[PDB]
RNA sequence: CCUUCGAUAGCUCAGUUGGUAGAGCGGAGGACUGUACCUUAGGUCGCUGGUUCGAAUCCGGCUCGAAGGACCA
């Protein structure tokens, strides 16, 4: 009987949506959140105090792409990723797998482990789960991730997957001697059929683990057998755990899994607005002077316009780069601030309501999933 | 003496607003490559209120130079009625009165005038190329007394010749007399002791109560050289080939470093011991070296920080050494 | 006044051994749903006239030039 992490004072009406706080060694994070990823906020160039500003309390790591560099000993050394990419708040470090990576630039996988490559041809090495353990050991985050067996993928090799998961889950909890400086999480496997998913569920609820999260759906996901799933895995579980979610970015995939009790989600150029994306390449809005939302208290808005992003777009291309990622930053998390707040005010199907009418015009415009999925919760559009 | 900060196209490179605000030292005029204002001309043109609210930076002034002096030009390419400028736009027919409608758009506080005779990079061409240099501004004053706000921006004068001795100095004589604000020396990209003298008796030539400014010409030791030699005014395009070559300058202002060896990536030290540079205050070089191996785009925009601070760091260092 | 050469994407040029057009710097459309970008448009190749199946490529001349002697200093 771990304690809780996650401790809960919101209950709608209407719907089954949830708000909460969940305290970390770095910090007290407010769920639902979003969370952007380290390596492509890295690769776009925002800075520290930038990532911030907006008011961001967690980013994202992988276990593999500090391994093969800078090296897992010399991270280890200087306690790496929390002196070394300066990210003073908490970070949820990913274990890794059959991403977008695979056996094009991946190699063998035994029993052991799964062979890990790289362009460096005298980099491979066997990534274990005592080995993966170690290494997310080495990186010092605030929650750890047991090592994953992606799938997009149907048939037995999802069920050699989820029970394979099961026994590297036995293998990380008997490898580390750290469940409480840092948290793991188990993923919950299954594809996209129920059955072995649902005993998969009942096999660490089994086990102690204080984190629960369901992996394997985007990419190839249909939203309506995605929220059919989320629903059946957070009726599943028990209401005092967390339920992260995978691969979930858009707006309404956003609110509408927070209606049904999820708390985690996770080549610049285009801004987020209320009414949705609004790409900046565009030019015919050239000539437009206003900034990009009126309402957005992004710096770029209220200090910037359309037109002189339009002019910077490509012409000094970094800086515009950043404004146009810090803007989506920006939106994300005051879209999560704004569901929260409707959601302590009771008001969450006046509000749902609202903003499906707001960035979909009309009740009839609405994707079906998103209709469908509240009103099995309870919601009248 | 003074620095010009260097913008591609509106702002910094590599840095947004709010990273401009963390740079300290940023001049309060702006350097704009006329070449990158092309379109920004038109977009100005019928925005009707400056380029300082068009940006958002009117708090400062602003400079207007046709050359950009990452690519400064051929040995010779520029006409004697148009300035070709290089960039991304104002190749064919740039007239002067182009140039009077692009600075009416952009309302500069001062903008540079027009020139030809790049042979520096004989007597009687130089006589000519000199005659049409003072056609320009002889124009550009005749097309300045119209307009009220126009009448409020200041024309900034050019010195030509080449190599040649006398024509050069009968330049700066005769475009002296003209009631100009400030002057320009062109035509001095490396560097030989031949244009270093000429400059010398030049400047010397030149009336005492105005501006002298250069293009082309950023690397220290010639920003000694030339201010030794009566320049007033320099551009900032050297930091930008220091982080474009992926490099870091080192040299103590009061040379260089490439941190793509091996040796650095265990110090926990930053590039510059004590700089005030956001780079130098939060990152190690280790993940400079990191990131750069990589090859990712933040080490440009840190670099590009710790190079500006550095750099007008120096010029800081220039303006309280003559102060003394 | 005379001798030689240049005018090409929005910008620098290649292409000039004649084949109507490419590269880069700049634009545009999409993907970003746990990261070791993709796709695409734009240029009457300064004007005038000529040779040629055909010009950016070659030329008389003009404009804007550059070098040099300069009809003038
Ligand atoms: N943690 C985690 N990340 C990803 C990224 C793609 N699929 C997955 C998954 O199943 N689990």
């Amino acid at each position: 009987s771990a304690p809780r992490i996650m401790r809960l004072v919101a209950e709608c009406s209407r719907s089954g949506a949830r708000a909460g706080e969940l305290r970390l060694p770095h910090g007290t994070v407010a769920t639902p959140v979003f969370m952007p990823v380290g390596t492509q906020a890295t690769m776009k160039g925002i800075t520290t105090e930038q990532l911030d500003s907006l008011g961001c309390r967690i980013c994202l790591g992988n276990t593999y792409h500090l391994g093969l560099r800078p090296g897992p000993e010399l991270i280890r050394k200087a306690q790496g990723l929390h002196g070394f990419m300066n990210w003073p708040h908490n970070l949820l470090t990913d274990s890794g797998g059959f991403q977008m990576v695979s056996l094009f630039s991946l190699s063998e996988v035994t029993e052991e482990g799964v062979h890990f490559r790289s362009p460096y041809d005298g980099e491979e090495t066997l990534l274990s789960p005592e080995r993966s353990v170690e290494i997310q050991n080495a990186l010092g985050s605030d929650i750890i991730m047991q090592l994953d067996h992606v799938v997009s993928v149907t048939g037995p090799l999802v069920e050699e997957a989820m029970h394979r998961s099961v026994r590297w889950l036995d293998r990380c909890i008997a490898a580390h001697k750290h469940p409480d400086k840092q948290n793991l999480f188990a993923i919950i496997q299954g594809g996209l059929n129920a059955d072995l998913r649902t005993t998969c569920l009942k096999e660490m609820t089994k086990r102690d683990v204080p984190g629960f999260a369901i992996g394997g759906l985007s990419g190839g996901e249909s939203k309506a057998q995605f929220w059919k799933m989320v629903a059946l895995s957070t009726s599943m579980l028990p209401k005092d755990k967390p339920r992260y979610l995978m691969g979930v970015g858009y707006a309404t995939d956003l609110v509408v899994c927070v209606a049904l009790g999820c708390d985690m989600f996770d080549r610049f150029g285009s801004a987020l607005v209320p009414t949705g994306n609004l790409q900046l390449k565009k030019k015919q809005y050239a000539k437009d002077f206003s900034p990009i939302n009126p309402e957005c208290p992004c710096p770029t808005c209220q200090t910037h316009s359309r037109a002189f992003l339009h002019a910077l777009l490509h012409s000094d291309n970094t800086t515009a780069l950043h404004h146009l990622t810090v803007h989506n930053i920006a939106y994300q998390l005051q879209l999560l601030s704004a569901v929260r707040s409707s959601i302590l005010e009771q008001r969450f199907p006046d509000f749902v309501r609202n903003f499906m009418r707001t960035m979909y015009g009309d009740h009839s415009l609405c994707p079906a999933w998103a209709v469908e999925a509240l009103a099995s919760v309870g919601i009248m559009l | 003496p003074g620095c010009l900060l260097y913008t591609r196209t509106g702002s910094a490179p590599h840095l947004t607003h709010q990273t401009l605000r963390n740079i300290h030292g940023v001049p309060g005029i702006a350097q704009l490559t006329l070449s990158s204002l092309a379109e920004h001309h038109e977009v100005l043109a019928e925005y009707k209120k400056g380029v300082g609210s068009f940006i958002g930076m009117p708090e400062s002034l602003f400079y207007c130079s046709l050359h950009d002096p990452v690519t400064p030009g051929p040995a010779g390419y520029v006409t004697s009625k148009s300035v070709s400028v290089w960039g991304f736009g104002g190749r064919v027919e740039m007239t002067v009165s182009k140039f009077m409608a692009i600075q009416e758009a952009l309302q500069p506080d001062w903008f540079q005038c027009l020139s030809d005779g790049e042979a520096s990079c004989s007597i009687k061409r130089a006589r000519k190329s000199v005659d049409r240099s003072l056609l320009f501004l002889d124009s550009c004053l005749r097309l300045q007394e119209e307009s009220e706000v126009l009448q409020k921006s200041v024309i900034i004068g050019v010195i030509e010749g080449g190599d040649v001795m006398e024509e050069r100095l009968r330049s700066a004589r005769e475009t002296a007399k003209r009631p100009v604000g400030g002057f320009l020396l062109d035509g001095f990209q490396g560097v030989t002791e031949t244009r270093l003298h000429l400059l010398s008796s030049v400047t010397a030539e030149l009336p005492e109560d105005k501006p002298r400014l250069i293009c082309g010409v950023s690397r220290p030791d010639e920003v000694l050289e030339c201010i030794e030699r009566g320049v007033d005014l320099f551009e900032s395009f050297f930091p930008y080939q220091v982080t474009e070559r992926g490099c870091a300058l080192t040299f103590t202002f009061d040379f260089e470093i490439n941190l793509k060896e091996k040796k650095y990536q265990e110090d926990f030290d930053p590039l510059v011991r004590g700089c005030s540079c956001y780079c130098c205050k939060n990152h190690t070089r280790a993940y400079i070296h990191h990131l750069l191996m990589t090859n990712e785009l933040l080490a440009g925009v840190l670099l590009m920080m710790h190079n500006f601070e550095h750099y007008f760091g120096f010029f800081c260092s220039i303006r309280e050494a003559l102060k003394n």
